[PDB]
């Protein structure tokens, strides 16, 4: 069953009652990822 | 002392001078002092 | 046969660990390696 996410990461903590959708791989800095995925780049979704 | 095995904490103090005389005579000076323990934490006191 | 060492009595940092640094990975468990300024931790190890 691999169809069910949990969040990897995010920026800051959540609110009560808050959902967030939008996906964007977490950047740290500078040096923008834009999907590259390495040192610095971490993928947002994660799988069961 | 014969040697030291595993030394958490290593220390010297501010520099100073001392007399170092090879005489005889009445104790033209004092000092005091005040060793204690607090709370895990060691800690001195003095006065000449 | 690693080698362990004693981390004693200073100031750590991680903003001096990947500027030009470029490691294979670094990560960290329980809590964001982002933020290891704000925590405070007592008698850190080294083993390499």
């Amino acid at each position: 069953n691999y169809n069910y996410l949990y969040r990897l990461f995010r920026k800051s903590n959540l609110k009560p009652f808050e959902r967030d959708i939008s996906t964007e791989i977490y950047q740290a800095g500078s040096t923008p990822c834009n999907g590259v995925e390495g040192f610095n780049c971490y993928f947002p979704l994660q799988s069961y | 002392y014969s040697s030291a095995n595993n030394c958490t904490f290593e220390y010297v103090s501010q520099p100073f001078l001392m007399d170092l005389e090879g005489k005889q005579g009445n104790f033209k000076n004092l000092r005091e002092f005040v060793f204690k323990n607090i709370d895990g934490y060691f800690k001195i006191y003095s006065k000449h | 046969a690693w080698n362990r060492k004693r981390i004693s009595n200073c100031v750590a940092d991680y903003s001096v660990l990947y500027n030009s640094a470029s490691f294979s990975t670094f990560k960290c468990y329980g809590v964001s390696p982002t933020k290891l300024n704000d925590l405070c931790f007592t008698n850190v190890y080294a083993d390499s």
